[PDB]
């Protein structure tokens, strides 16, 4: 809980970003989440709207807008859940959190992957770097903490780094009750067409930090469990160093040791969810499948099939045609 | 003893080496030197004369520095130091004096006078340099 | 972050205004029978002295620290100042109203005076016994009884009362003695004060911790803090030619085009609506905390370069950290002199340590060139003490405080050298840029005014004898922003509010205040420590707390080590007197206490010979003797320490006489009987079967065949045949006559914290400010 | 503790490129009694490493 | 007792330390580039303070080699051995600047246990020893010229 790493992150930063962070949240809202289909009136009529930024708008007109106080999110008023299927894996869930906590983590996770984009340890923000930068710096060690970062045991540390570390001090502040509200969050999961209400102590994405904030704690892992550091780095559910039965025994012991899930593997080559270098050479996957979407979008007819044909030209550029 | 040696060469190379022109180059490792005595000095106070017909005079040290700062030295740089070494002159003569009549048997050779017993001292080696005479 | 430092900064008040009531006292007298040699309860029943809590430990050890915790109770209570009209009590007796000392003092009159005592003289005595005033003096008379030991505190806490005086004239001196002088600001005042002013001074002596020798990772922290501190001040500018208009003849002035870039990335400079202030700012607290800066720059940005001109002719240069004096220099040197006054040949070529700007000194040849780099190269601090008290300031050469010929020189030397040159074009972009300085070189002369008076205003305002080191987490500064505001000012004029600059002396003040003050506390504390000899409270304790109480400072977030080091150099350091002189009270009479008062004794002899025992007032007659004279001993401290060497195992088993020292717990019995069957002999056994002692309860006798149902005995005739008795010595009696003491101190008092906040500080009209060279400061239009 | 203080010390990333190789320090809670452990049975058992 | 020992200097008169550390005092100077002697004396002083409690240290293994050792039968020759033992200058880093105020030893019936194994250790190798011998010899003098 190294996860220091927020605060050089946004150590230099009385920014202006900082001081109008507020405003910043504000006007992302178009590349914001999403949020409960509440119900709205606006003028003389009724509406459906699941976007968050239109919430912003009810609120504001209804003097109900109050983003200094950021919702609990707990029994009193639990998290709705979305999810993310992927073929080959157990389903992960989506939190639903109000339009206060996009607002009170884009100027602060903005301004941390700044600080990402010129360190080459986080190999998916670096520059305009492309997955062929990422392939030929593999001078070697390959994980997947997949489900580490889904570790009730990970929510305590990486909750307390992040706010450990943490118009400004509003800013900073707010960011940090964020994470306090989260440390104990309930979820509305449903159980049939009934809509059940368990407790939930690990992590899950939906926040502005989620991407920014993981990688953090990932990085940070694999330099814990870290018998000459040539290149270490991070990428989603992966993180990798180059620095074998024996070292990887310890390896896996010491990732044991501290209680998480994870395939720690040691080798000329290295896999991992986005690609993989067999025989030094860089290899992607094929696999999206071209007559089953995962979820009913709002596309349509036409543009399901410019769609079709997209992902028939990556399969085909990747290996499966 | 050693000390007082470089209280001179300190002037001679000094009275010397600093006048209307000079370029600062010459004087840089000379400067500092120099300098380094005013501050070990400054506080101190010495008892000169005493017997014959000898004056007694008292010194007090309370002087600044040098403005390293110029370049080509302006004639205002020489007449502002030379004005601070016309009392150093004045005072080694009647610290010379002072201790070339003093004579002893068993200790002979070592110092003697209130000037100089309190020269030997420890915090003040810090002065000596060019010993080529 | 930022904000984080300075609210835990600003949210300092050490000015607490400490203070008492209750006289302190530790012994009330209280009554028991007398027993008159032969052991007869006589009556009426005398007088002596035990104390309000027998606390006492069991082991030499516990006592010693025991007795330290009350000196932390004695600072945490020590009382700032004394007055006595808010101690008033009355009595029941006298010639008339009495008004007395303290509570306690009023019970036990009342109480004696009841209980049939030595009479006339103290009935008496408690009569004619009052108070008055000899109010011309403004002096206090009233009457107290305590205990010699008492009088003996409560004393000195009148000699001593940190309170001075407080007249129109302090207040006016505790302005610095170089602001009240400073002409453009003006003092005011609304009331005249009282005769019966006081004023705490907050003390403020000199980093009796010389903090920066090896310990940089605590000095970085002050910095920083000193640093953000003087942002919070550094004046916000004003009014300066709108961004746009300015950076728009800019691109004039130059002649651009159409993929045909020269001095193009010269712009990105502009936001200065910001990047002034900032650089601004960042400056001066720069140089009053006395913080090192990094530099990050392009090198295709050749104007940024120029400005550093600017700077650099200013900030002695080791203001800066060596790392980046380097580049900048060598990156002028190398794209900027050379390269347009056919001066190439080599592009320079270096290699690191040695001066690589000092080395272009004695290079090439040009006067006006030729002066920059001497006044620039040998340019540092001024080394300045005194400043109407030990300031320790640094200062900025006299040369340069506005008496800008620098900048006029340094300007002239621009002029001059846009003659030569060698790659055909790049003259062209790079003179322009140069050209940019020279024009607004009438408003340039001015920034360097500016800084000159306020780094040299704020100053004074500073007792943390700042001075000149490497920082480490260096601030950060671009030279875009440098650029910036050099070439967008000028007809503007700005300065220091007055509020401002108070709040800045208010809080150094107080920091120092707790600093010097938590030392004393420190100190005190190690010394009185050492003359206890508790080779076991690990001191890793005291610091702890220490730095704690100077907030800022992540105390779990640093090391063990520093940490010793700190206190090797506090060992090193007197007291003050206040602290000091009390210890000497509590030890000198250590003895007194400890011996009287019961739950303990001292120790006990083992005489295989039966003897008498002393026939004392208080007791009947027991097993005691206040000398031990003779037979060998053996500290029972030093002993469970060394782990008993059976000397006393032997001892015990082969019946030899002998005594033992330090604390005891004594055990009280009656029956007669228990004597004659000489039962005290028994208890040692236990030892020989346990190494260690403290199930050690030592027998004692309090024996008068009145109380003792057993008299039988006291009948025939007869003399205490005990073998074994008891160190300790006996509770002195109580001479009320004598026992009184008389008290002084003063009336209707008058405490002020703060100060200052009595002053309507108003200020000149900016258009017209001075320097220390009554100069109009911004004058060119 | 000790190893934050040592970055204000350290000036851990200063240019370098070959960070992090310093630092698997860690485990010193442990390191610490395996190198002493170590060195005396080292000593003792008249071995050479 | 053939069990090599060391400097009463080194034992508790420590100092060596004192005068290593002295000696890091003085090595603060010029070269190369600036990155460098910052971070390098930066982490020697690190040395110094601790110095202090380095100290310690010296006392420390001072007493335990020269106590453990006692109790040990089997004399010991110095010899090079085959085997290596690997030690990572991490930890040693390690203990260094992180000790404090700490002070362990050997329990008492650590120490015996000690004793008693080189012992029956010793014991079994002595008489073994005589069971071989005395089989050997008999097995000559009975010209049973086999095994």
């Amino acid at each position: 809980t190294l996860i220091d790493e927020v605060v050089k992150m946004l150590e230099e930063p009385d920014d202006h970003l900082l001081r109008d962070s507020e405003l910043a949240g504000l006007l992302s809202m178009s590349s914001a989440s999403n949020g409960e289909s509440r119900q709205l009136k606006f003028g003389r009529k009724t509406i459906f709207s699941t976007k968050k930024n239109m919430h912003v708008m009810d609120d504001m007109a209804n003097e109900r807008y109050t983003p200094g106080i950021i919702p609990p999110v707990n029994v009193d008023k639990p998290i709705p859940l979305g999810r993310r299927d992927v073929p080959g894996r157990r389903t992960r869930i989506i939190f639903i959190l109000p339009y206060e906590y996009f607002i009170a983590q884009h100027a602060v996770v903005e301004k941390m992957l700044i600080y990402a984009k010129h360190t080459r340890e986080y190999a998916e923000f670096y520059s305009q770097s492309n997955q062929l930068l990422s392939y030929g710096d593999v001078f070697v060690l390959y994980t997947d903490v997949s489900q580490w970062d889904s570790s009730q045991h990970n929510t305590q540390p990486f909750r307390k780094g992040i706010i450990m570390g943490l118009k400004v001090l509003q800013t900073l502040n707010l960011y940090k009750q964020t994470q306090i509200n989260l440390m104990d969050s309930y979820v509305q999961i449903p159980d049939g067409n009934v809509i059940k209400k368990i407790q939930y102590g690990a992590v899950a994405s939906g926040e502005k930090q989620t991407k920014a904030a993981n990688s953090i704690a990932n990085l940070a892992l694999i330099k814990t469990v870290l018998h000459a550091t040539k290149i270490i780095r991070v990428d989603g559910d992966d993180n990798y160093a180059v620095l074998i039965q024996d070292v990887s025994n310890d390896v896996r012991e010491t990732y044991a040791r501290m209680n998480a899930k994870v395939k720690a593997l040691v080798s000329v080559g290295i896999e991992i969810a986005k690609r993989y270098i067999a025989g030094g050479k860089i290899f992607f996957r094929a696999g999206i499948n071209l007559l089953n979407n995962e979820k009913r979008g709002q596309s349509t007819q036409w543009d399901q099939a410019a769609i079709l044909y997209s992902n028939y030209i990556v399969n085909r550029l990747r290996g499966f045609e | 003893m050693d000390v007082l040696y470089s209280l001179s060469k300190t002037l001679k190379d000094a009275r010397d080496k600093i006048v209307e022109g000079t370029l600062y180059s010459n004087v840089s490792d000379l400067i500092q030197q120099f300098n380094q005595m005013i501050i070990t000095m400054n506080g101190n106070e010495f008892q000169t004369g005493g017997i014959g017909n000898l004056p007694i005079r008292n010194w007090n040290f309370d002087f600044g520095l040098l403005g390293t700062t110029l370049l080509n030295l302006d004639a205002n740089y020489v007449e502002t130091a030379r004005n601070t070494i016309d009392y150093f002159v004045d005072f080694v003569d009647n610290v010379c004096m002072d201790e070339m009549v003093r004579e002893s048997q068993r200790n002979g050779i070592a110092p003697q006078s209130d000037s100089l017993r309190k020269l030997s001292g420890l915090k003040f080696k810090r002065i000596n340099f060019d010993n080529s005479s | 972050p930022k904000e984080s430092i300075l609210k835990k900064l600003e949210d300092i008040k050490p000015e607490q205004a400490k203070k008492q009531t209750k006289l302190f006292r530790i012994f009330e007298p209280r009554q028991l029978p007398i027993y008159r040699a032969n052991g007869e309860k006589e009556l009426r029943n005398r007088w002596y002295w035990k104390l309000k809590k027998d606390t006492l430990p069991d082991g030499d050890y516990d006592v010693r620290e025991y007795f330290l915790n009350l000196y932390d109770q004695v600072l945490t209570e020590m009382p700032d100042y004394l007055l006595l009209k808010d101690m008033a009590v009355e009595n029941k007796n006298s010639r008339d109203a009495g008004k007395v000392v303290d509570s306690e003092t009023a019970s036990i009159c009342d109480a004696i005076f009841q209980d049939e005592e030595t009479e006339g003289a103290v009935r008496r005595f408690i009569a004619e016994m009052r108070q008055r005033v000899q109010a011309d003096r403004n002096v206090v008379n009233y009457p107290s009884i305590l205990h010699p030991i008492d009088y003996a505190f409560n004393e000195y806490f009148l000699q001593h009362q940190l309170v001075e005086p407080l007249n129109n004239d302090i207040i006016f001196n505790y302005i610095p003695e170089r602001i009240r002088n400073d002409v453009n600001y003006i003092l005011n005042m609304d009331r005249n004060l009282p005769s019966t002013a006081r004023y705490i001074r907050p003390n403020l002596l000199q980093d009796r911790l010389n903090l920066h020798d090896n310990f940089e990772s605590l000095w970085d922290t002050i910095t920083t803090s000193n640093y953000i501190l003087a942002r919070s001040v550094v004046p916000d500018l004003k009014e300066l030619v709108s961004t746009e208009a300015q950076i728009q003849k800019m691109s004039q002035d130059l002649q651009l085009e159409a993929l045909t870039i020269q001095s193009e990335t010269q712009f990105l400079t502009g936001i200065n609506s910001q990047a002034a202030n900032d650089c601004f700012k960042t400056l001066i607290a720069a140089m009053l905390s006395q913080r090192t800066m990094s530099l990050d720059f392009v090198t295709t940005n050749y104007m940024s370069l120029i400005s550093g001109m600017w700077l650099l002719t200013v900030v002695p240069n080791d203001m800066f950290i060596r790392e980046s004096l380097v580049a900048c220099q060598l990156a002028i040197v190398n794209t900027i002199i050379y390269p347009a006054f056919g001066m190439q040949r080599m592009h320079y070529r270096n290699g690191d340590p040695q001066t690589p700007f000092q080395i272009a000194e004695q290079q090439i040849q040009n006067f006006q060139v030729a002066n920059w780099l001497h006044f620039v190269n040998n340019n540092q601090f001024r080394q300045v003490v005194i400043d109407g008290v030990l300031n320790q300031v640094l200062n900025d050469n006299i040369r340069n405080g506005h008496v800008i010929n620098q900048l006029m020189e340094a300007l002239m030397q621009l002029s001059r050298q846009q003659f030569p040159t060698m790659p055909v074009d790049y003259k062209r972009s790079i003179q322009r840029g140069i050209l940019l300085l020279s024009n607004r070189l009438g408003q340039l002369v001015d920034l360097t005014r500016l800084l000159a008076y306020n780094y040299e205003t704020l100053m004074a305002c500073v007792t943390m004898n700042m001075q000149h080191v490497q920082t480490l987490t260096t601030e950060k500064l671009q030279l875009t922003s440098v650029t910036s505001l050099c070439m967008l000012i000028g007809n503007a004029t700005v300065i220091p509010s007055p509020q401002t600059l108070f709040h800045y002396y208010n809080v150094n003040v107080n920091f120092h205040s707790n600093y010097n003050e938590r030392i004393n506390d420190a100190v005190a504390i190690i010394t009185a420590a050492n003359r206890l000899n508790l080779y076991q409270k690990k001191m890793k304790a005291i610091v702890e707390d220490f730095l704690k109480r100077l907030h800022i400072f992540d105390v779990a977030r640093v090391p063990d080590d520093q940490m010793y080091r700190l206190r090797d150099r506090l060992r090193l350091l007197p007291v003050e007197v206040r602290r000091l002189d009390i210890f000497n009270l509590i030890l000198m009479n250590m003895d007194q206490i400890e011996r009287a008062s019961d739950k303990i004794a001292q120790g006990v002899i083992i005489a295989y010979r039966d003897m008498q025992l002393e026939r004392d007032e208080m007791y009947g007659y027991v097993n005691i003797a206040r000398n031990l004279d003779g037979f060998q001993q053996i500290n029972l401290e030093e002993l469970m320490r060394t782990g008993d060497y059976a000397q006393i195992t032997n001892m015990l088993l082969n019946n030899q006489p002998v005594a033992l020292v330090g604390a005891l717990p004594f055990v009280t019995d009656s029956s007669v009987i228990s004597l004659i069957a000489k039962l005290d002999a028994t208890v040692f056994a236990q030892i020989v079967k346990l190494r260690k002692v403290d199930t050690l309860k030592p027998i004692l006798y309090k024996i008068n065949s009145d109380s003792n149902d057993f008299y039988l005995v006291a009948n025939y005739d007869w003399v205490p045949t005990s073998t074994t008795k008891v160190y300790k010595q006996v509770p002195q009696q109580f001479d009320f006559r004598n026992s009184m003491h008389m008290l002084t101190s003063n009336l209707t008092f008058t405490v002020y914290s703060d100060l200052l906040a009595f002053v309507s500080a108003d200020t000149v009209e900016p258009i017209n400010a001075v320097a220390f060279d009554n100069m109009r400061i911004m004058n060119e239009l």
